[PDB]
DNA sequence: GCATATATATGTATATGTATGTGTGTATATATACACATATATATATATAT
DNA sequence: ATATATATATATATGTGTATATATACACACATACATATACATATATATGC
């Protein structure tokens, strides 16, 4: 979608945006089972990640 | 109301540069070609929605 | 006729103290102005008539 | 010679769409600036001094 450039900072609205987990996620971010499991109980992500 | 219409009449009647032919130079949402006013092949872009004005500035002529 | 002296006035340059940021998004809510049509309604403008 | 019967295009309004915007608190700890003034040096000059 539209997401601006250098010249131009405010984002436009959802409506017209598609969005999806980038290759650097999977990079830097690896073996998130063993993630420390928040003390909510509906908190339902952790307390971070790896 | 004596006093009221005399503060009407004191910042009424002031200020300088009353040259009002363009308060704003185009639109703020406007892009302002630079050959824009003199004879070229000077092109208007009239797009839909605010939300388009991204990419438009940066690979216009 | 000429030394001179100091006085104050204006550059000037810095150093004060403030004043406005907006930052940069998060967060909360709200507002805006148009196109698509029939169905009433209303209210007031004209005729006439004796 | 104006009271009134009446007719007709004004005002929402419905829902769907399609798009805008806006006042604020948060806070550092600087950033840029807004003037700003202010005190002091020195120049010239002129009028005193001789």
């Amino acid at each position: 979608g539209n997401f601006g450039s250098r010249t131009v900072q405010k984002a436009a609205a959802s409506r017209y945006i598609f969005a999806r987990v980038s290759k650097n996620f999977y990079n830097v971010y690896k073996d998130t089972e063993y993630a420390p499991v928040h003390q909510d109980k509906e908190h339902i992500p952790p307390a971070f990640y790896l | 109301e004596a006093a009221l219409a005399r503060k009407l009449a004191a910042e009424k009647a002031a200020e300088t540069k009353a040259a009002k032919k363009a308060s704003k130079a185009k639109v703020h949402k406007h892009i302002k070609a630079n050959l824009c006013g003199k004879d070229a092949d000077t092109t208007l872009f009239l797009t839909e929605g605010d939300s388009a004005i991204g990419y438009l500035i940066d690979v216009r002529d």
